């Protein structure tokens, strides 16, 4: 469940 | 055809940080459907016009909302729940820089210039009329409904604020900013979505599917 | 500050369907830093805001050119190499969507309003003075710039088709499909070059690092 | 070398 680095990674 | 004074009585009508957001946008897509149906000659368009126009428009139109209703708070958004969203709770849950772009490129530019409720009423008229939207089963129809409400909001602009030739092509200049903010968000969305990290209520998951 | 007739002037100056795509678009690169250097006041910006600027702009400053210069064309594109790329080799090629979007809401939109280079020029000057670009050491100037292409391009508007009052709305209200179809186009290029399917010249490779 | 199906698969 580690939302924040999930999020940061998937951005472009 | 198109009175400004509608549009406004249509703003006035309808007055984890990512779970309070997605909340809120559930919420307030019931609340667009409200909206949308005092906007002139909106009901009279076909039922799958209607559908089609809310699917294309609905991110740019609550953006354009929660934007505004921002302009009164520093370095943060005011949800339609009433909480709000700290620049640094934004950039803590990792939506920063779309919270960033969000600041840069419409609150601060409504609050700069003073933006008021007919002007942001117009704006997400034209939005909502949007007449590239697929598949409408008449776009020239759509169009000239945008006309209308740009037509209208020029005149509002003219005369309200006869200081400022400007004023209106600078209200238009902010609809390039709502578009790929749009997008982004919609991308932010399907993401949590797709991880499924965070709740999403049944509108707003209709409104991704 | 900001003749129209000086923008025209530099819109004339500079006068596998996805390799000859990205070869097309590596090619006017270097036509479009030209064409910027003879856009008023744009060459006594400070070099890094000139390079943001450009950095911010080009995808959007290529489409509005290559959908313009498509304007007497039936169902295609033409390349500035004197390619013409037909809807069935975009579709045949997987790039039909992205390419219906340009025909649709840009290609047409031009021709269908009669969209003259003087209009483009400022459209395409509008772009490029984008306020909104991320590091600008100063964004006040390129918003100045901006009003003043968008205070001539009314001007010239009001003056050359006084019949039509909608016309400079018209004319901005195709930016919000410009910023859309530019960031669809960026998509499709990084997916080229991620897989790495396609030859990408040097120039259209640094605008995208 | 499958480029079509790799463009198609890859777009949203
Ligand atoms: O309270 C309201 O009127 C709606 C609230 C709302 N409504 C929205 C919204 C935006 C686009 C589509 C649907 C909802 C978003 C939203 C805001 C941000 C922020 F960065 F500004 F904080 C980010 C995101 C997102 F994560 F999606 F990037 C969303 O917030
Ligand atoms: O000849 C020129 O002036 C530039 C040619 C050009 N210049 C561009 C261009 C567009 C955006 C950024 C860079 C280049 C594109 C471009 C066009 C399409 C099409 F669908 F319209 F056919 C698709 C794509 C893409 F695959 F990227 F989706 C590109 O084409």
């Amino acid at each position: 469940k580690h939302k924040i680095l999930h999020r940061l990674l998937q951005d472009s | 055809d198109m009175p400004v004074e509608r549009i406004l009585e249509a703003e006035l009508a309808v007055e984890d940080p990512v779970t309070n957001i997605c909340q809120a946008a559930d919420k307030q897509l019931f609340t667009l459907v409200e909206w949308a149906k005092r906007i002139p000659h909106f009901s009279e368009l076909p039922l799958d016009d209607q559908v089609i126009l809310l699917r294309a428009g609905w991110n740019e139109l609550l953006i354009a909302s929660f934007s505004h209703r921002s302009i009164a708070v520093k370095d943060g958004i005011l949800l339609a729940t009433g909480l709000h969203v700290h620049r640094n709770s934004a950039h803590s849950a990792g939506v920063g820089a779309i919270f960033d772009r969000v600041l840069t490129e419409l609150v601060s530019k409504m609050r700069d210039m003073q933006m008021d409720k007919t002007e942001l009423g117009c704006l997400r008229a034209i939005v909502l009329f949007n007449p590239d939207s697929k598949g409408l089963s008449n776009p020239a129809e759509v169009e000239a409904l945008r006309e209308k409400v740009y037509a209208s909001l020029e005149a509002y602009c003219k005369h309200k604020y006869p200081e400022q030739p400007g004023r209106f092509a600078k209200l238009l200049l902010r609809l390039p900013a709502l578009r790929s903010i749009g997008l982004k968000c919609l991308e932010h969305l399907f993401f949590f979505k797709l991880i499924g990290d965070t709740p999403i209520d049944t509108f707003l998951m209709e409104m991704l599917e």
